[PDB]
DNA sequence: CTAATAGATTAGAGCCGTCA
RNA sequence: UGACGGCUCUAAUCUAUUAGU
């Protein structure tokens, strides 16, 4: 009679030559393999975006609790799990356009609006990277 | 529609990582009920949000979250998927090489191959005999340069079966007597099945062999550790067919099962299809946004 | 044993409700007494975690002691705890994470993993058991006009190069036109069904693949013909018609302690299915289930998007047990016999399809009584 | 060639081409993150 | 040398929810 | 475009026959 053969779950490798199946508890126990510790970042957007990003960035240091523990492993903290520093006091911000001449009066050919948005963002990022001195690693873009 | 695609595609020429975050994720407080029905909610899931973000950013910094170590040394791996561009003459020609795994003594390689080779046909897919030789030769010198010797065994994934001529050409570009095999992996085929007793679906990891060639696998059950289902309703399995070559079914099946947890973009315990097919699928639309680029990089940090 | 004979330090934790617990206060008094006994270095090292616990409102007996802070970041608390520990000249031991992994897996291993018990599963397919030994083709190049198509006919009949692919006798078309019998059946053509299903048949004008296509088309149209007179009607679909039934049409909207037509958002919902034949592993019938809405059973919502939202809302709380039981109940109701379903494909010929689905037995399982 | 007999300018261009190509391949191919490069010269 | 039927075999492209 | 799954709607082309070269 036709029957079902079963296949077991494999294992993944972690730091210190340890093993586990889920990766979350392994990271909470052993951490990553290679150690890199620079998250000097960059950001563009509006000032309310600045304050909200600062609040969310310095909020993650404290542990945050899921509603149900048994299905989601706990998150103690970024420095608690990774051993890498990431704070809200070393950002190099570049200001965004605020006038936004595009309004409800201009809605025909939204492709042109998208082109203008992307051109503005890309030129700002490229100019900031090319001209300034500080060494940035990642660029976060926020927009409603 | 193409905002992110266009932005990343044109910024790709300057070698700069980036990360796009919608404000609603950050500001999920004040976007509450307009007239009594809340717009938005992450209360129940809030902690997991952090698990979704941090490690991803870590990868963009240059960190390796976790690596798989269940691979036989001295073997190959590769994947492929097509794409429709329909630019001028409704061309169907966009093939994006997915990845390749290598053991350079102690490390693992995850850079893959690139180059959207073209094809005059518009609806038949497949591949003209000229492109395939270069396509396989590229992985060949990559293996030579990252191995300081020649590769031993080679595996290939796909999405659709293919005709005799191009596989014959693939065998023509085979150095020495190495074994080559390609496996076709579909996504949806109806084999709905139920559980006789209880109120829970099938338990993850089962199989149902119909022949020495074909096979099946289930991926959305519920792990006992998680104790909860990975899909809201009853699942749908993946149908596996071996096209050519002499490959044992069980080893290839366990290998393709073992490559469904390397989803660096997230941290969910289980994922439906292997990383390769979806990974090439998500790199294709980056390069189809605008085609003026020449020799794009082969590091997936900038793509993802 | 351990508090007196084999303890060196102490790690009291000052939570928000730690003062309430009587057991922790009792063991705290024990620790105070053992400290009053020893008087060597120090024993008690408090810890603080909560933000609500103000630094002055801490437990009354412990106000005399300070505390390393953990309210900001756990990493620095672990760091200064460990370097204070190693400054206190506590005896060491080489690190070994393998023991930690073993302890973690052992303390959390029960009510998980897999169990060697056997269980059973139900499939979605029904295998055929009856079929006439041979089918018949007969074309005169004059029997029928060559312009109208075969959707007009309601009986097995499809065009072909020279072999008109019909199932019933070629003289069973009197109902609207005479002279059918005048077309002599001696010059007819027969092909064995058993052999072509076995696949050994092969000719220069007929191969296996297209004749298999022919027979599956005939069985599909026969399934439609046998379905149409079940008194369950159909709604237009991107795929074939979606077949379903109304409340009240069955006795008091109930059939063997199962309810299929219900109410949601002031709309009445029913449980329909669709089907189609597949043959390669075995001759079986794919059946899939869907949920249909209506305002009063006479009309249905026109917008597909709000229908989509409504069907998701309705199906959010339906699970495996209900799915399986409802499918089995509906297919049993569909069964026109107590044993199988007949398919009157011919004038008198029929094909019997089992109403009982397939089975599977598996040798591996989990901890079933998970309750939630 | 070891001796600067054929063309010193050609040898310098060849050496700089080799170094530049190696550096560019390293930048565009690998996965790590680096900031500076300390080139030694024989 | 163009067009109606018909199966088997393919890709976009949106909406709901996220565990009773 | 924080990611995953489940459904629904749309498109071609290949493979018999047939009518107009
Ligand atoms: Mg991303």
């Amino acid at each position: 009679m036709k029957e079902l053969i079963y296949i077991e779950e494999p294992s993944i490798l972690f730091a210190h030559g340890q093993k586990c199946t889920d990766p979350r508890d392994g990271l909470a126990l052993f951490g990553p393999l290679n150690q890199i510790y620079g998250i000097k970042s960059g950001v563009v957007g509006t000032q309310k975006g600045l304050q909200i990003f600062k609040s969310y960035l310095d909020k993650i240091q404290k542990p945050i609790y899921n509603h149900n523990n048994i299905t989601r492993p706990m998150f103690p903290g970024f420095e608690a799990v990774f051993g890498c520093k990431w704070e809200s006091q070393n950002i190099v911000f570049k200001e965004i356009t605020d006038e936004e001449i595009r309004r409800y009066l201009f809605n025909a050919s939204t492709h042109k609006r998208t082109y203008d948005l992307v051109t503005l963002f890309n030129d700002k990022i490229i100019t900031a990277n090319k001209n300034d001195e500080e060494r940035v690693d990642v660029w976060f873009v926020i927009v409603p | 529609a193409q905002f992110h695609d266009q932005l990343k595609a044109r910024l790709l020429e300057h070698t700069i990582p980036t990360q796009i975050l919608r404000e609603s994720t950050l500001a999920w407080r004040d976007f509450k009920n307009t007239f009594g029905a809340p717009i938005r909610d992450f209360s129940k899931i809030e902690g997991h949000l952090a698990w979704t973000i941090s490690t991803a950013a870590y990868y963009k910094a240059g960190g390796k979250p976790w690596k798989l170590g269940d691979i036989r040394p001295g073997v190959c791996y590769l994947g492929l998927v097509y794409k429709k561009i329909e630019k001028s003459k409704n061309p169907q020609n966009a093939c994006c090489a997915a990845q390749m795994f290598l053991d350079n003594g102690d490390g693992t390689v995850f850079k893959g191959e690139v180059g959207p080779w073209y094809n005059p046909e518009k609806g038949e897919y497949h591949l003209k005999p000229k492109e395939a030789k270069a396509l396989l030769t590229q992985a060949l010198e990559s293996y030579k340069e990252q191995n300081k010797s020649y590769p031993k065994e080679v595996f290939i994934h796909a999405r659709t079966r293919f005709n005799d001529e191009e596989w014959n050409a693939f065998n023509e570009v085979t150095p020495k007597n190495t074994n080559l095999v390609g496996v076709t992996i579909t996504k949806s085929k109806p084999l709905k099945l139920y559980k006789t007793e209880g109120a829970f679906p099938i338990m993850r990891g089962n199989a149902y062999i119909v022949d020495e060639k074909k096979a099946f696998l289930w991926t959305l059950g519920f792990v006992p550790k998680l104790q909860s289902t990975l899909s809201m309703e009853v699942p749908n399995p993946i149908f596996i067919e071996i096209n050519k070559g002499e490959a044992e079914i069980q080893q290839v099946l366990k290998d393709i099962l073992a490559l469904t947890k390397l989803n660096y973009n997230a941290c969910i315990y289980a994922d439906g299809e292997p990383v390769t097919l979806r990974f090439a699928n998500k790199i294709g639309e980056i390069l189809t946004a605008s085609t003026e680029i020449k020799t794009p990089p082969l590091a997936f940090k900038y793509y993802i | 044993k351990e508090i007196r004979e084999n303890t060196c330090k102490f790690l009291i934790v000052s939570s928000t409700a730690g003062n309430k617990r009587e057991g922790v206060l009792k063991e705290l008094a024990v620790a105070t007494k053992v400290k009053k006994h020893l008087q060597d270095d120090m024993f008690i090292i408090p810890l603080a975690i909560d933000e609500n616990l103000s630094y002055d409102d801490i437990n009354i007996e412990i106000v005399r002691l300070n505390a390393i802070d953990f309210k900001k970041s756990w990493a620095k608390g672990l760091q200064d705890l460990l370097d204070a520990f190693e400054k206190q000249n506590v005896p060491k031991k080489p690190p070994d994470h393998s023991k930690s992994n073993l302890l973690y897996q052992q303390i959390f291993l029960h009510d998980k993993q897999a169990i060697e018990k056997e269980e059973t599963y139900d499939s979605n397919w029904f295998p055929i058991i009856s079929f006439p030994n041979e089918l018949r083709f007969h074309r005169y190049d004059w029997r029928l006009p060559k312009q109208f198509d075969v959707r007009t006919l309601a009986f097995p009949a499809i065009r072909y190069k020279e072999y008109l692919c019909t199932f019933a006798w070629e003289y069973d078309f009197i109902h609207q036109l005479p002279k059918t019998e005048t077309y002599n059946g001696q010059e007819s053509i027969r092909i064995s069904t058993s052999d072509i299903l076995s696949g050994r048949y092969d000719t220069d004008f007929i191969r296996n693949y297209e004749c298999q296509r022919l027979i599956v088309q005939l069985i599909n149209k026969a399934f439609e013909l046998r379905m149409k007179d079940k008194n369950v009607r159909e709604y237009q679909m991107s795929k074939t018609f979606a077949y379903w039934i109304e409340k009240g049409k069955l006795e008091k909207d109930k059939f063997e302690k199962i309810k299929l037509v219900g109410k949601q958002k002031n709309k009445y919902w029913h449980f329909g299915i669709s089907a189609a034949g597949k043959l390669y592993p075995s001759p079986v019938l794919m059946v899939s289930s869907h949920i249909i809405f209506t305002m009063d059973g006479i009309n249905l919502i026109k917008s597909k998007s709000i229908q989509h939202s409504s069907r998701r809302k309705q199906g959010k709380n339906w699970w495996n047990d209900k799915w399986r039981e409802k499918l089995l109940a509906f297919i049993r109701f569909l069964s026109d016999d107590q044993n199988a379903i007949y398919l009157n494909v011919g004038s008198e010929e029929k094909i019997l399809i089992s109403n009982k689905p397939l089975k599977f037995f598996g040798k591996m399982s989990y901890v079933t009584p998970s309750e939630v």
